[PDB]
């Protein structure tokens, strides 16, 4: 199985996927706000998606999405993630975070394939935690656009919706899971999701996740189960504010990390 | 005794071991078994470089060197001991809280050979021939069996 080689196109999927979606970005505000990175051996920022090699599947999906110039967050975060460096990014929803992490993560899954374990109940290769159904679904739809013609099947699960059908959807295959934290703990307790092969971990809107009381659930998913530890998994944490509790989560969860600040 | 089998690719074993050691309490006594194809020096010296107090045994060294390493270990001055199976023959491991199989052996009998509170074993494709035997054993000890380990025994 070559994971770097596009699967055949489907007109209906292209129609469902590449018409009628939004980037979740405010380019007016955020193109003109500078980004700063600090840390050891910080990879240099890019000016174009072409400046790193994200491979055939992403470059075609980029053309179908009609994405052009990256936002400043994307210019700094994409090379960092592409180097497999952990990241703490103080960056707002609307600055361009989602693609900043999804493009290089998916790119790396494509050129590395699933791994020997999967090449041999669901064990996602990538996990993204989000505080809310709305952001979880935003991210899931972006993942769907950039996994078009790939073996990666994204899924999303959230609370306040029925666990039964989410289970039934997982059972159809899941390589990248977007989840709100309490719903994932339920799925783990029911034996539906395994974290043994999760090599890419993203916490989005981490400050809101903590404020809504999810820190116990997050520590259980990340620290007290089978998720590979830092230095093995690659971890990215995004937050619009940087209070003491986020700095603690950063220090606990990230390894030798670059810090990115918008403004 | 808690037996935990984790999937760890070769290129991730060192970083996984660092995390297993960073969680050790006051660094209780930990024994790390490595394949002779890697050698105990490679792991001991990496741990030292990374700032860890540790030591090693080998089967070809002087009894003086062995006993100095074993005393550093036993007394808690170097609470991590790296060893191959051959080097650890005759070793009294009754004071070891944590055994880490950095490399698993070829056969389940050697695994059975190795105050013990926890045995963590690293597993990847190189260990496929021992999947069912390791499976059967974990059932006997009423131990957690990872789903992926059964699906690999298949």
């Amino acid at each position: 199985d070559d994971w770097s080689k596009p699967l055949p196109p489907s007109e209906r999927l292209e129609q469902e996927l590449f018409s009628g979606g939004n980037t979740g970005i405010n380019f007016e505000k955020y193109d003109d706000i500078p980004v700063e990175a600090t840390g050891n051996n910080c990879p240099p920022h890019i000016e174009s998606f072409s400046d790193v090699e994200m491979g055939e599947i992403i470059m075609g999906n980029i053309e179908l999405t009609r994405y052009t110039r990256p936002t400043p967050v994307q210019k700094h975060a994409i090379p960092i993630i592409k180097e497999k460096r952990d990241l703490m990014a103080c960056a707002q929803t609307g600055s361009g975070k989602t693609a900043a992490f999804l493009l290089p993560i998916l790119s790396q899954i494509y050129s590395d394939g699933p791994g020997e374990a999967l090449r041999a109940k669901q064990y996602p290769i990538s996990l993204v935690l989000a505080p809310t159904r709305e952001l979880a679904v935003q991210i899931y739809e972006e993942a769907r656009k950039f996994s078009y013609r790939s073996r990666v099947r994204p899924c999303v699960v959230y609370g306040g919706a029925d666990i039964g059908q989410q289970i039934r959807d997982l059972e159809r295959g899941c390589h990248l899971l977007v989840a709100t934290p309490g719903r994932l703990v339920d799925m783990m307790e029911r034996g539906k999701i395994g974290l043994d092969f999760c090599k890419y971990l993203v916490l989005d809107e981490a400050d809101r996740m903590l404020d809504m009381g999810f820190e116990p659930q997050i520590r259980r998913i990340v620290e007290q189960d089978t998720m590979p530890p830092k230095g093995v998994r690659h971890t990215m944490m995004f937050s619009a504010t940087f209070p003491k509790e986020i700095q603690m989560l950063a220090r606990d969860f990230l390894d030798e990390y670059i810090f990115l600040a918008v403004g | 005794i808690t037996q935990k089998v984790v999937w760890v690719e070769e290129s991730d074993k060192r970083s996984f071991l660092l995390d297993l050691l960073n969680a050790t309490g006051k660094d209780s006594l930990t024994l790390v078994f490595v394949d002779p194809k890697k050698g105990a020096d490679s792991l001991e010296d990496f741990l030292y470089h990374e700032g860890y107090a540790c030591t090693s045994i080998h089967g070809d060294r002087s009894q003086r060197d062995r006993e100095e390493a074993l005393h550093q270990f036993r007394s808690g001055k170097s609470p991590i001991l790296v060893a191959t199976a051959v080097a650890a023959r005759g070793l009294d491991i009754s004071n070891v809280k944590h055994v880490i199989n950095f490399d698993l052996p070829s056969d389940i009998e050697e695994y059975v050979h190795r105050n013990l509170g926890l045995a963590t074993s690293f597993f990847n494709e190189r260990n496929i021939n021992i999947t069912k035997d390791l499976l059967d054993l974990l059932v006997e000890a009423k131990q957690e069996v990872p789903s992926w380990l059964e699906n690999m025994a298949y």
